[PDB]
């Protein structure tokens, strides 16, 4: 199974194991390093009906948790989405011949523990290539738009968009092409 | 003696030669922005410690291949993590070389 | 099985003190005209994977090590000379952040 | 059977041989020489390698320049002795060139600030030392630059700075570049006025 960890540290987090014997006695072990939490009957519970809960800062170090008394393993993922910008290089007045190769560049800049999707909007031999830059407690991406020669058709607005799965940032430019 | 006894023993220790790394899988190249790796690295062997003169880099002179097996998380959470397989370089020699 | 080995990658990349061969001339940012033999020593360091990023393996307690070794200075002025130095030897690592 | 520890220059040129002076009381004796690390060991073969009790091991610098160090070693009758340990140390003394920015046309003010960069680019395991002439009554900044990879050089800055020049030190700038076996220098007329 899977527990996402969002930024509210504090906030509580339930791990889904599930109970046949609403009177069972059940331990959280998390690694690595290994830890095992018990119901301090506060803010540390177990309630067979919903499951493990325990303040997320307490596991957010953790590969995996699991329920004992065990359960199936969790995977825990910390899961940022902030993103703070998204830019376009060249950003306008991009002007080309016929034949011409286009390059357009779209850098993302997001909070750390981000996974960007991009996707792009241009007119009806387009190349992408997505990568991740080095780094500033931030991450950058970058996705790179390449047309080998383009044609009258390619004149237009193209557009870069940049998803952290509850976010979407994007940019634009228009694209002259003569002849 | 007694200080050339340990000298030596730096030597030893530091000498080109394989070691166990932790490897972050993401960052070995050709990864998609939108994937987490799970875990994020793997234990391998990889040539490493110092040579005696500069300009001289340790490095391996022949290569295994490990399969490991482990899980991708994408995103939007679409779906959960996938188990995927990957093969990396496990260095078993290593030669000071320019 | 197929679980297996994950937990092994898991437990063998953990945030942890590693033996890793340390350039000395660089540790202490000494001026390059000046050659350390061996150039480096074993010491055991904090390193491994954390699970989320911004968390950085990093040292809570370090022991400190006496060792000797000879140091030539070039142009060549003299022969070599024993030199003692402390280096740093994490004891204890928790990924921390930053 | 030889006669605390010693050191064996090397020059690194691949072709070059080198001496281990493991001093011999028996003129019939087999010797062989280990180095370390990885531990290798070298028997004569008549030609290239060999061992003459009256100078030494005698073995091309290229199959020993890896090591930390290297010493002698002889069996007599089931028992084996060694020399004393030699501490290999791969120097190297080739200045390419030595160059002054700025190099020329230099001119100021009385009270300006002179700054002269010296530039010696050398092959690898060098050191360097800087020695400058100027005018008479300067700070010195000496450091090394990052340079490769791959690139074979090592690359040393000196830099010269007069906070606020006065009419006395206009004249001849030279900058040499010592490495213990070679020296290189360069030079430019620095000009002031009032
Ligand atoms: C020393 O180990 C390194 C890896 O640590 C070895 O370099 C690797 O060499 C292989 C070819 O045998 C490269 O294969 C690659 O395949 C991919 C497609 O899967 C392709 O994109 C590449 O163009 C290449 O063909 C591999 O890239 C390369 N690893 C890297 C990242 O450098 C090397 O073979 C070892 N050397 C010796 C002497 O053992
Ligand atoms: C990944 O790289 C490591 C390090 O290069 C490799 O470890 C080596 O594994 C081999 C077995 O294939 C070991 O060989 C054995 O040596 C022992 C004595 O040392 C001997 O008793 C056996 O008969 C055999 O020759 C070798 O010791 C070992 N080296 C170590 C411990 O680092 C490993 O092979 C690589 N992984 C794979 C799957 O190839
Ligand atoms: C974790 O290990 C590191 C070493 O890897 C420890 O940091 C080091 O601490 C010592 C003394 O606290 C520092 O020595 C200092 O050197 C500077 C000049 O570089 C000088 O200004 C000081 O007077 C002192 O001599 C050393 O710099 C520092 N290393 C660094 C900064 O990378 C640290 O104490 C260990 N932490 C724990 C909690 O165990
Ligand atoms: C610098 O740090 C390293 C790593 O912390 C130190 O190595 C450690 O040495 C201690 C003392 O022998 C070892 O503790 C032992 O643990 C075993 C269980 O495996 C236990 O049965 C023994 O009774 C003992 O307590 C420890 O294994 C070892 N740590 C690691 C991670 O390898 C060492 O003290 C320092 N290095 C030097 C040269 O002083
Ligand atoms: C695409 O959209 C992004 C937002 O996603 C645009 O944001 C740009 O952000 C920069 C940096 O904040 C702005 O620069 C400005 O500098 C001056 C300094 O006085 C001032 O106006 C602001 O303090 C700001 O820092 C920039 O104005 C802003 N957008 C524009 C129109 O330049 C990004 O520029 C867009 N790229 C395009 C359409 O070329
Ligand atoms: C898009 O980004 C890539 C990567 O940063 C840029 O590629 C570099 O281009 C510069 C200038 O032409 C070169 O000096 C580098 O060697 C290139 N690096 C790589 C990895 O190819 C590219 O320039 C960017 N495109 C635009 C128009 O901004
Ligand atoms: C002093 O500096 C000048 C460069 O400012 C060096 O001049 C070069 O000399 C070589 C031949 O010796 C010529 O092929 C180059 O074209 C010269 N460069 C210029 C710009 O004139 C000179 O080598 C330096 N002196 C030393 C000893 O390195
Ligand atoms: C190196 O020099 C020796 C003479 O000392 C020569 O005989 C030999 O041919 C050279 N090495 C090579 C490349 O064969
Ligand atoms: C001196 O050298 C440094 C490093 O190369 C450089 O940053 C600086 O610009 C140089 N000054 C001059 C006058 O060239
Ligand atoms: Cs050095």
């Amino acid at each position: 199974g899977v527990v996402y960890i969002t930024e509210n540290k504090n906030k509580t987090v339930v791990i889904p194991c599930l109970g046949s014997i609403s009177n069972l006695n059940v331990s959280l072990c998390a690694r690595y390093p290994e830890k095992r939490f018990v119901p301090d009957g506060n803010r540390i519970s177990w309630d067979s009906k919903k499951g493990f809960t325990i303040p997320s800062y307490m596991i957010s170090y953790a590969g995996m948790v699991f329920c004992e008394a065990q359960s199936i393993m969790y995977i825990v993922v910390v899961v940022g989405y902030r993103i703070y910008d998204v830019v376009l290089s060249p950003s306008h007045g991009i002007e080309l011949s016929v034949g011409e190769k286009l390059v357009l560049n779209c850098t993302a800049r997001t909070e750390l523990n981000v996974g960007i999707d991009f996707n792009w909007e241009y007119p009806s031999h387009k190349k992408l290539v997505n990568r991740d830059l080095k780094t500033s407690e931030m991450k950058k991406f970058l996705s790179t738009l390449t047309i080998d020669g383009v044609t009258r058709s390619d004149q237009g607005l193209y557009t870069c968009a940049a998803s952290s799965g509850l976010m979407t940032k994007k940019n634009s430019t228009f694209v002259r092409v003569h002849e | 003696t007694e200080i050339l006894k340990s000298i030596d023993n730096e030597w030893r220790k530091t000498q080109c030669m394989p070691r166990e790394v932790a490897i972050d899988v993401g960052k070995e190249f050709g990864v998609a922005t939108n994937t987490f790796f799970k875990p994020p690295c793997v234990s391998v062997y990889r040539c490493g410690g110092c040579c005696n003169s500069e300009g001289l880099q340790c490095m391996n002179t022949s290569t295994s291949y490990l399969s490991k097996t482990l899980f991708e998380i994408t995103v939007p959470l679409s779906q959960g993590p996938k188990p995927v397989t990957i093969s990396f370089a496990n260095h078993t020699s290593c030669r000071c070389m320019s």
